[PDB]
């Protein structure tokens, strides 16, 4: 989620 | 990420699509842009990575009053959580979003079990007032959409989509  | 019809904060209360970003963006693509865009509190920062993620699953993220956004299973929106019976912001993922719910709104482009609270620093990054508290209405499946997103310079790592308060992402 954060990586994307 | 969040299909092309979102609305990011401009500032001076202006906005855009995020598909007319850069349009024309190529499926699957990392998009260098220079964009000035409102963050959690309505201050200006710096968009500089424009996502175009494909086609994926979406859903609607649909308030009591009509607040909308659409996005995938994966994309975190700001909330209004009790966690003790403190009242705080957690990012819940679409797809753990339910009704009864509260999205966080940036009032800039349109403060439940806090008095049963009452730590004055917490009541006022809440009642700051630039925000308000949207009850969740429904949460519905919207078939396979191209979807969208950004990266920003800004500190808590948000940006806001129709009203809501969405988190950046470094890759599509
Ligand atoms: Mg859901």
């Amino acid at each position: 989620a954060m990586r994307y | 990420a969040i299909t092309g019809d979102a609305l990011v904060a401009l500032p001076e209360g202006e906005s855009v699509r995020i598909a007319d970003i850069v349009p024309g963006a190529r499926p699957n693509s990392d998009n260098a842009i220079d964009l000035k865009v409102l963050d959690r509190h309505g201050n200006p920062v710096l968009a500089d990575r424009l996502f175009h993620s494909g086609e994926h699953p979406v859903y609607t993220v649909r308030t009591v009053e009509g607040l909308r956004v659409t996005g995938t299973a994966n994309h975190p929106l700001l909330c209004l959580v009790d966690v003790a019976g403190v009242p705080t912001l957690l990012w819940k993922l679409i797809d753990e979003i339910k009704p009864g719910d509260y999205a966080v709104i940036q009032r800039s482009a349109f403060v439940p079990g806090l008095v049963r609270f009452l730590a004055q620093a917490i009541a006022d990054e809440l009642t700051d007032g630039r925000f308000y508290y949207a009850k969740v209405a429904s949460v519905t499946d919207a078939g396979v959409q191209p979807v969208y997103s950004l990266r920003v310079d800004a500190c808590d790592a948000a940006f806001i989509t129709n009203g809501f308060v969405s988190h950046n992402t470094e890759a599509p």
